[PDB]
């Protein structure tokens, strides 16, 4: 297995963890490389599917 | 000369602003959100949020 780091965008990365902590907690978050800090809650919004 | 023979009665209105909106602002939500170390070398500015 030969590993190549070339300037194109890199494609092949390794599986990330998960957890959740969702209702009424400061909590640090990162969603898929949008990080924050604050308090997750459910909501109404109705984003279109992209 | 000339004198009046008669009158008319005119009602004009007048309009003046007493009151702006009455704002706030948290002065460190503002600048660093709710991150620690922003609100960290926010003090090394002393009182300008007060």
């Amino acid at each position: 297995l030969s590993f190549e780091l070339l300037h194109a965008p890199a494609t092949v990365c390794g599986p990330k963890k998960s957890t959740n902590l969702v209702k009424n907690k400061c909590v640090n978050f990162n969603f898929n490389g949008l990080t924050g800090t604050g308090v997750l809650t459910e909501s109404n919004k109705k984003f279109l599917p992209f | 000369i000339a004198i009046p023979t008669n009158f008319t009665i005119s009602v004009t209105t007048e309009i003046l602003p007493v009151s702006m909106t009455k704002t706030s602002v948290d002065c460190t939500m503002y600048i660093c959100g709710d991150s620690t170390e922003c609100s960290n070398l926010l003090l090394q500015y002393g009182s300008f949020c007060t």
